[PDB]
């Protein structure tokens, strides 16, 4: 098995347009994810709230949908609760709250795309392991 | 194949080493207590690497030759055999720490 | 506790038989000049 | 310091031979038992009492809970030929963990 | 002598979100319910029937629409003390 | 936030799931962390009243910066592997983290231990050297030989 | 007596098969699959996210042959009892009273014979070592020659080890 | 005014406020107004366990017990609505608070009795026509006593209600019937009764204090055994305020 | 000779059947306290709420334990590292419920044993010996400290100290593996080399010396009578033993100097056990064993399991089952 | 019964310590 273009092709938006990431984008996405996100989201779970994981099925049922690049990028700018009802920038790392989550200060647009890409691709690789928790370790 | 290769050549190797202890003891003129003492490593090797899997379904459950593999063997014996509870193990522990 | 009751005699003999063995050997050693 | 001491050197060095050699031989015997699964797994009296009496707990029963965890969580990956599929819901787990 | 939880699994509780008993994390399964409506719903339980969930005080029209869209996913069974005590509807000791 | 009354939530053991009393009555966090109730920190103290954690302050006065702080510290517990994989020993590779506190505490425990050993070594040697027998027993002057038998 | 063969089925009438206990395990979960090995039912540990409970899956058991021939049970506790027994293979009625049996498995004469003789074989290996040594080293049993020449044991003095004629 | 550092470790955190002995006043109830208990504090001082007779025809008595779980017993920060009824009686409805404490007391001979000392869902009322709370006002009420362990609790063999084994796995071929009471966990929900005798009133501050007596069942270990009857005596404090 | 001088002379007297000494003055009462409390508690102590969740664990013989399952149970998690002497309890019954005996015993014991070490130095000084036997003893001592004191300090509770019992010891080991992966810690591995090596060299030295005993006896008598206590001449031939072992391996892997040999015998297990003790003491601050969980990944990113990952599975079983009722939140951080 | 047995054996061992220490064969220099 290898990291093919097919694996690296992920939904861009909700209209069903796709984007194909480079291997470099994927790996950058992995590095940046480890940098800014993995302290809470290692393996696609959420340590400070295990009810919400990063499985693509979970992301698809978020409001607005987060199972595509645009949804995830927007989330990293302006995170909401799962039902979209509340803006949670003040307790969740985001560009909007880069003043209180300083690691977000040196993320660029292209970075947000890479991180989003990593989150979308990883479950295509790891299956149940992604968002599964210790049961699948 | 390398597992049986190593385990078997290893067995005969141990036999060879203890024969070596006897041979040299006899040539030099000392009593063969070193060989006799070496009976204990041979008992361990033979019981753990040969007899134990022979009692089980297959070689698969013998120890694998590696550091972490052996750790796994330990944890397996705790979980499946409750080996720490075994008074024969306890006597072994007493012998080694003693 | 529902222990095996034979344990009792098993333990008793386990202690007494070999211990007595030793004691016999020791005493007749002392009684030699 | 200790109450007793060696006084015989030959006996001392023999004893140094004797202790670890004998220990290893004993462990060997135990493993020969485990070849047949002839284990020292349980204390039957403990199990009868604990089965009847849900407030009876010892380090022995505690360790059995640990063993049960080890088996359930390591068996499928450790014994791939068995094809163990253990759904999440059957895995023994304490609260939260 | 019966385990009441096992028994409850043989009712609609083992098929759908039971407005009267089910832990709040379950509302994650459908769009729009978590956390806001889920909180409202668990707070205002128990309910005599599913459509009673539409009578919760304060609900916006949006929330009513979401609820209407999800009624088929909902059920109600008799409150089971074992499932609702301990605050277990909010946190039932299950994480990942 | 989800609507739990944390003050009255009975945990599985019968002890409060979130809150319980310390052995001297102070209101403290529950779970295993009951052991850590002596902890004081700037992010927690505003929730503290005369009797320990104050339930009304908990219900009304928890600020977002406190939630942030608690999440950060919880996800940076001083646990990690020797090759700097952060987390419990069963955590998968991902987070390159071992706390400075662990590095410092372990290093200095090791150092302190060996320096205690060095103290034993050199103190004992110093005594022996001063008294004149650090090179061994004088055969013709062996102290024990001039002592009565113990029995 | 044989209770007869237990056939488990689910609500959809699929035949299910209990995963048999491997000899390694003192205890074993109760798991039911279809012929293709797909998990279709089980006895859950945590109930709160159970998807395969006998109750959810409507698991029944029917018996063919044995004392329970022709009978079907549909109440979850009973069906579960029989599934628990089913991990042990065929199901039997036992008189547990006469001997005050404690419910815990014991090995057979095959087991005990094998154990005793493997152990005795191993110990007797040591016996062979000990007496073989005493036979071949009879001359040094009480100790070595007080007049052992240091040059017989030091290197190079003799060309052939132990052979004083090769100095 | 004492702070946390004044109190910590002293045992004072488990004590309820008392009122001065001068507090024999009266706190007027305006039947047109809605009232609230802002803090109800219950400090137990004695735990009595009903002894269980052999002949069952003699009288059972309450024996004293020894508290072994230290100063972890008081209920506090309990709050709820205080309603004036049609007949002038007042009804406290408990809403929330630290309204339970597991307690283990020990009987002579060594038997430990665990109980969930609680006033969960307390509803309590006074005599009719209480125009003022006074040192002759008293509340009588009922409360819920849930199972001392909740559904997730696992016994030492890993059996439980919402989790755990459903059999005695260490005895694989034992007859299950004899073990049913231990294998099948049950969650009890019972009722307790309580009397609050108001002994002190600060009509200025709306503060009342007094003594209480409660009766409830003890831990039945999830149906494994019969619970004991327990009578708890102690003192209480409450601050009333307009809501 | 006044009374204080007389007392000092008796205390430091090399004529007492058992040496007392100034360390002994602390050692004797502390060890007696620990010993008496331990025996009484092991037989008759009621169940102890070790983890502080009102779930008492039975440790004594009278309460359904045998020699193997019995223990003096660690003091309650609710106490943490608080000092819990008898007089801090409202009653003895309270004290017993909360596991006070554990604290009394381990504090008195650790004191007594430290003083045992000091006493070894002390008698060595009164006898005109070289001083370092105590340094050897510092290795098991440190170990005791590791499991009775340092580990609780780091984890914040004596409830996580080693229980005083056989099965309790096994519990502590298993849980330790779950939370620190001690097998994958090089200090534990050095410990294992220390005790395996120590045993090996014990049997080695025993057997070589025995093999080279000079003949002094007939076949019908014990060879041991060939040695007489206090004799000036060596009882075996170290040149013969050296010739033998040197041919067994090669010449330069055999000791010909008894001093340097015996020093090796001393040093190897002592250094090893020092490392084992440091292992426990540093894992007390959660600097844990090597973690190679999912270290090997294929071209696509599939996890390729190694033996490390199997170990992790077993570790997970331990972690999730241990103290099954004591955790409310998803991470077990101490 | 078991308890009595365990404590008995233990007690015998302690008695044995006493004798092995104070009523030992004296080491005699020769
Ligand atoms: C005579 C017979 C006696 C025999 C007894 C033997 C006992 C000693 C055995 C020692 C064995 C050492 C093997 C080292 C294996 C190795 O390859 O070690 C590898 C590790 C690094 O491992 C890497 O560590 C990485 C860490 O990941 C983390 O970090 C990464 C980026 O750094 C990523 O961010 C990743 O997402 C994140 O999870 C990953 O796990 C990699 O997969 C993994 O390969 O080296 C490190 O940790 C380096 C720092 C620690 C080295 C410690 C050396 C040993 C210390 C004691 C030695 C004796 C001391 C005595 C002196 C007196
Ligand atoms: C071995 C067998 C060989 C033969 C025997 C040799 C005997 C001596 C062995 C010495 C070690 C040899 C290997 C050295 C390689 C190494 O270590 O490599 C590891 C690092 C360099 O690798 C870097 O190691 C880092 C370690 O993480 C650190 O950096 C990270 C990223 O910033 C995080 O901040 C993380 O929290 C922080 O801990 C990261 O993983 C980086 O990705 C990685 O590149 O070397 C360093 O750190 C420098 C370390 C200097 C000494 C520090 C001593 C600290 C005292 C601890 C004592 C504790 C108790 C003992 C326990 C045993
Ligand atoms: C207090 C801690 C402790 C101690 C001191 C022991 C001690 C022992 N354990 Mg136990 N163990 C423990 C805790 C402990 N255990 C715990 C908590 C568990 C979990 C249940 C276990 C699980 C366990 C298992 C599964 C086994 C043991 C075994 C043993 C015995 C091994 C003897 C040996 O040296 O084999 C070492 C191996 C040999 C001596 C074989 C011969 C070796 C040859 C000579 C090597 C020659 C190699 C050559 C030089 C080449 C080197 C190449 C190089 C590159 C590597 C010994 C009595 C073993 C046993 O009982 O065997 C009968 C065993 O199988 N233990
Ligand atoms: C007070 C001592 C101390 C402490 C607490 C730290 C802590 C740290 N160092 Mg620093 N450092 C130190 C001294 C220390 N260092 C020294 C003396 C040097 C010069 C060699 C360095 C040079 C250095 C570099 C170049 C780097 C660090 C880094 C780090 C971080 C990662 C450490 C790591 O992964 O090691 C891995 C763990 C080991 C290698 C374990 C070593 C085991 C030793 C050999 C055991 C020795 C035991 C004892 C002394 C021997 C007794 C023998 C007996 C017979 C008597 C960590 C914060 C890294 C970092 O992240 O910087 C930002 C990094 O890149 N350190
Ligand atoms: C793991 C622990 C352990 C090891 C590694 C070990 C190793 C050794 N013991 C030896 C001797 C002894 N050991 C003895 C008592 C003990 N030995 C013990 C435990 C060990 N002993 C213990 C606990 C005792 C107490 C009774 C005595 C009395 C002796 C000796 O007289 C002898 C010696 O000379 O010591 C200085 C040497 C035998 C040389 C030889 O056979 O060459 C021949 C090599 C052969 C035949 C190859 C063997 C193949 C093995 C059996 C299987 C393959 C192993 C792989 C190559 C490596 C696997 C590594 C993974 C497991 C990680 C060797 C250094
Ligand atoms: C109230 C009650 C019931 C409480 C009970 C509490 C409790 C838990 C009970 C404990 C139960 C328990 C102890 C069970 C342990 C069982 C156990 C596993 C034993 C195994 C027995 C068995 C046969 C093992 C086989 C292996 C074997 C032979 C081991 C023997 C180990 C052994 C005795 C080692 C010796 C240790 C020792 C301290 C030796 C000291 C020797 C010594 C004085 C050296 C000093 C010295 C050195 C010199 O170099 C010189 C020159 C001289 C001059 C000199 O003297
Ligand atoms: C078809 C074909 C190939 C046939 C060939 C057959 C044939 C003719 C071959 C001949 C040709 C030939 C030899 C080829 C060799 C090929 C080859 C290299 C094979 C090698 C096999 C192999 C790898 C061997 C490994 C053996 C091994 C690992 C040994 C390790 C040795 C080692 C680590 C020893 C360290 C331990 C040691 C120093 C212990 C000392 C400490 C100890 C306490 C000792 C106690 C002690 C010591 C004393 O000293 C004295 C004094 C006294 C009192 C005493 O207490
Ligand atoms: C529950 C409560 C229990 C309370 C128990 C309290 C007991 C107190 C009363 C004790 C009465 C005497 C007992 C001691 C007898 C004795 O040892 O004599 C033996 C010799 C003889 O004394 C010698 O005695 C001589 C006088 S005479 O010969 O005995 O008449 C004298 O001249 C000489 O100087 C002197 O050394 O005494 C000595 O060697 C010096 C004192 C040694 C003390 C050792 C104590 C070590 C305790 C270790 C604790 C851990 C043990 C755990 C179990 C393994
Ligand atoms: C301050 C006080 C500190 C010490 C107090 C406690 C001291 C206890 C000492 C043990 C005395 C019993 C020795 C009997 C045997 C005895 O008297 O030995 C005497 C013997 C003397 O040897 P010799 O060289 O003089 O004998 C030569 C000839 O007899 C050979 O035939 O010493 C040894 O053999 C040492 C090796 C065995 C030492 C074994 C010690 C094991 C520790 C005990 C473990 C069991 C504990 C179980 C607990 C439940
Ligand atoms: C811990 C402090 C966190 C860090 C660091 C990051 N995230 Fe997070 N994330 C966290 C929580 C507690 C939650 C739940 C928030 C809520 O109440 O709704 C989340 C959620 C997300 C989500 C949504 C998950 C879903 O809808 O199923 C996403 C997509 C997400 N987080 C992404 C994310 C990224 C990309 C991060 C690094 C830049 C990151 N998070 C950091 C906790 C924490
Ligand atoms: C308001 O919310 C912002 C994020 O939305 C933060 O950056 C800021 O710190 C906070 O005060
Ligand atoms: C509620 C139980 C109904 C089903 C009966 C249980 C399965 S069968 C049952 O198993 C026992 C072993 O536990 C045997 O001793 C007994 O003979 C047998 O009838
Ligand atoms: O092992 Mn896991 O981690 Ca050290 O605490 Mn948290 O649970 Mn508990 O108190 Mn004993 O133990
Ligand atoms: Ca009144
Ligand atoms: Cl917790
Ligand atoms: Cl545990």
């Amino acid at each position: 098995a290898e990291l093919t273009p097919e694996v690296l092709t992920v939904p861009l938006n909700s209209e069903g347009k796709t984007i194909t990431l480079t291997e470099k984008q994927y790996l950058e996405g992995k590095r940046l994810f480890q940098y800014a996100c993995a302290s809470c989201h290692v393996g696609g779970i959420t340590k400070t709230n295990p009810s919400l994981d990063l499985r693509t099925e979970t992301l698809a049922l978020a409001t607005p949908p987060r199972d595509n690049i645009e949804g995830l990028v927007d989330y990293m700018k302006n995170p909401t609760t799962y039902d979209g009802e509340q803006e949670i920038a003040e307790v969740h790392p985001s560009l909007r709250s880069a003043d209180i989550f300083p690691k977000m200060r040196n993320l660029t647009e292209k970075d947000l795309v890479a991180i989003a890409g990593h989150i979308l691709v990883e479950p295509k690789i790891l299956g149940d392991k992604w968002g599964g928790g210790k049961v699948y370790y | 194949g390398l597992w049986t290769f190593i385990a078997l050549h290893g067995a005969f190797g141990l036999i060879g080493f203890m024969l070596r202890q006897f041979e040299i003891a006899r040539l030099v003129g000392v009593r063969p207590y070193n060989a006799i003492a070496f009976s204990a490593p041979i008992a361990v090797f033979v019981s753990v690497f040969l007899i134990y899997p022979l009692g089980q379904s297959s070689w698969f459950f013998a120890p694998s030759f590696g550091v972490a593999a052996i750790f796994r063997f330990l944890l397996f014996f705790q979980g499946f055999h409750n080996w720490t509870l075994n008074p024969f193990h306890m006597m072994g522990v007493a012998g080694v720490l003693g | 506790m529902e222990v095996n009751q034979l344990g009792l005699i098993a333990t008793a003999l386990f202690v007494l038989v070999p211990s007595v063995f030793l004691i016999i050997l020791y005493v007749q050693t002392e009684s030699q000049q | 310091i200790f109450g007793i001491a060696f006084s015989n050197k030959r006996w001392l060095h023999f004893f140094m031979l004797f202790v670890p050699v004998t220990g290893l031989w004993m462990s060997a015997i135990g493993v020969v038992g485990l070849a047949l699964n002839l284990r020292s797994y349980d204390f039957i009296s403990q199990e009868i009492r604990a089965a009847e009496d849900p407030e009876f707990e010892t380090f022995y029963t505690k360790n059995l809970l640990l063993n049960e965890g080890i088996r359930a969580w390591m068996a499928p990956q450790d014994q791939p030929h068995e094809n163990f599929v253990f759904p999440e819901e059957v895995l023994p787990r304490g609260n939260a963990l | 002598l019966v385990n009441v939880v096992d028994e409850k699994l043989g009712t609609a509780y083992g098929e759908k979100i039971d407005l009267n008993n089910t832990n709040i994390a379950a509302f994650i399964q459908y769009r729009g319910l978590y956390p806001t409506l889920a909180k409202l719903i668990v707070k205002n339980a128990p309910y005599e029937s599913v459509e009673d969930v539409l009578n919760i005080p304060g609900l916006t029209e949006r929330q009513k629409q979401i609820l209407r869209e999800n009624l088929e996913h909902f059920t109600v069974t008799e409150v089971e003390t074992a499932l609702v005590e301990g605050g277990d509807r909010y946190n039932n000791g299950l994480y990942k | 936030k989800l609507g739990a009354n944390v003050g009255s939530a009975q945990g599985p053991t019968g002890l409060g799931k979130y809150l319980m009393r310390s052995p001297t009555g102070e209101i403290i966090f529950g779970g295993e962390t009951m052991r850590f109730w002596d902890f004081r920190g700037p992010w927690l103290e505003p929730l503290r009243g005369p009797n320990g954690l104050d339930l009304n302050k908990i219900k009304n006065d928890i600020q977002p910066w406190q939630e942030r702080r608690a999440a950060e510290y919880m996800t940076h517990a001083p646990l990690g592997s020797l090759n700097s994989v952060g987390g419990v020993a069963t955590e998968i590779n991902s987070v390159n983290f071992v706390s400075p506190r662990s590095w410092l505490a372990t290093s200095h425990f090791v150092l302190a231990f060996f320096f205690l050993v060095g103290h034993l070594w050199h103190a004992g040697r110093a005594r022996a050297a001063a008294a004149g027998f650090e090179k061994g027993i004088d055969r013709e002057s062996e102290p024990v030989l001039s002592m009565p038998s113990l029995d | 007596a044989w209770k007869g063969h237990a056939v488990f089925r689910n609500k959809e009438g699929e035949e299910l098969f209990v995963r048999r206990m491997p000899a390694f395990f003192e205890s074993f979960p109760v798991i039911l699959t279809d012929k293709n090995g797909v998990v279709k039912a089980d006895i859950p540990f945590r109930r709160a996210e159970s998807k395969y409970s006998f109750e959810q899956q409507g698991v029944t058991v029917s018996f063919y042959g044995g004392e329970l021939n022709g009978q079907t049970f549909t109440d979850p506790p009973t069906v579960k009892s029989y599934a628990r027994k089913a991990i042990f293979g065929e199901i039997f009625e036992f008189d547990t009273e006469t001997l005050n049996s404690d419910g815990i498995f014991r090995t057979s004469p095959r087991g005990w014979f094998t154990f005793a003789h493997a152990v005795f074989a191993l110990l007797f290996f040591f016996g062979h070592i000990w007496h073989g040594a005493r036979t071949l080293f009879r001359d040094v049993f009480s100790g070595i020659d007080p007049e052992l020449s240091p040059e017989q044991v030091e290197w190079g003095f003799y060309q052939k080890v132990g052979d004083v004629t090769t100095r | 005014t004492l702070t946390y550092d004044d109190i910590v470790g002293t045992g004072l955190a488990n004590k309820c406020p008392t009122l001065d002995d001068t507090a024999r006043g009266a706190y007027p109830i305006d039947s047109s107004q809605t009232y609230r208990i802002a803090r109800l504090c219950l400090q137990p001082t004695t735990f009595l366990v009903k002894e269980e007779p052999k002949n069952k025809r003699q009288e059972a008595e309450f024996v004293p017990t020894k508290l072994v779980t230290r100063e972890t017993t008081s209920l506090d920060q309990i709050q709820g609505e205080l309603k004036v009824n049609s007949d002038g009686s007042l009804t406290f409805v408990e809403e929330d608070g630290i309204d339970f404490q597991p307690v283990t007391v020990q009987m002579a001979g060594g038997e430990r009795i665990p109980l969930l000392f609680t006033v969960k869902n307390l509803v309590a009322s006074t005599q009719p026509n209480v125009t003022s709370i006074t040192t002759s006002t008293d509340f009588k009420g009922e409360f819920n006593v849930p199972s001392y362990r909740t559904a997730n609790f696992l016994d030492p063999k890993g059996r439980g209600l919402a989790s755990g084994y459903d059999s005695a796995i260490a005895l694989p071929q034992a007859k299950e019937e004899e073990l049913a009471r231990a294998n099948v966990k049950r969650f009890s929900l019972t009722k307790g009764q309580i009397s609050l005798n108001v002994a002190k009133v600060d009509g200025r501050t709306g503060e009342i204090a007094g003594t209480f007596e409660s009766e409830q069942l003890s831990d039945d270990d999830m149906g494994a055994h019969e619970p004991h009857e327990v009578k708890i005596q102690g003192v209480f404090y409450a601050s009333i305020e307009p809501a | 000779a006044n009374l204080w001088e007389r007392f000092c002379n008796w205390v430091t007297s090399t004529d007492n059947r058992l040496y007392v000494g100034w360390f002994g003055v602390i050692m004797i009462p502390t060890l007696l306290a620990a010993t008496i409390c331990f025996v009484i508690a092991f037989i008759a102590a009621p169940p102890v709420d070790i983890d502080g969740i009102r779930e008492p664990v039975s440790g004594s013989l009278l309460y359904g334990n045998n020699i193997i399952t019995g223990a003096v149970v660690p003091s309650s998690n609710a106490i943490g590292l608080h000092f819990y002497p008898i007089w801090e309890a409202a009653s003895l019954d309270e004290w017993l419920y909360n596991g006070g005996p554990y604290q009394l015993i381990i504090f008195h014991f650790l004191l007594g044993a430290s003083c045992y070490m000091g006493r070894q130095w002390e008698l060595s000084y009164r006898l005109g010996m070289r001083p370092w036997i105590c340094v050897a003893y510092s290795a098991p001592l440190a170990s005791a400290f590791a499991v009775f004191l340092i580990y609780p300090i780091g984890q914040g509770s004596f409830s996580d100290g080693m229980p005083l019992g056989i099965s309790g010891t096994f519990n502590f080991m298993i849980v330790f593996q779950a939370e620190h992966n001690i097998l994958m810690h090089p200090f534990h591995q050095l410990g294992v080399a220390g005790v395996f090596g120590g045993a090996l060299f014990c049997a080695m030295h025993g057997s070589l010396v025995t093999s080279s005993l000079i003949r002094e006896t007939t076949e019908t008598e014990s060879a041991n009578y060939g040695y007489k206590f206090g004799q000036e001449e060596e009882t075996y031939n170290i040149v013969a033993a050296h010739g033998y072992f040197g041919r067994l391996i090669f010449q330069y892997a055999s000791f010909n100097n008894s001093r340097s040999l015996h020093f090796f015998l001393a040093a190897w297990p002592v250094v090893g056990v020092w490392f084992a003790a440091l292992g426990i003491s540093t894992m007390a601050f959660n600097l844990n064993g090597f973690n190679f969980n999912h270290s090997v990944i294929d071209a696509k990113g599939n996890v390729i399991n190694t033996w490390a990952d199997i170990i992790n599975r077993a570790n997970l079983g331990m972690e999730v089952m241990h103290e099954r009722n004591a955790h409310n939140f998803p991470l077990d951080l101490a | 019964m078991e308890t009595i047995t365990y404590v008995f054996i233990f007690a015998c061992i302690i008695a044995l310590f006493f004798f092995a220490i104070f009523f030992r064969e004296p080491p005699r220099i020769t």
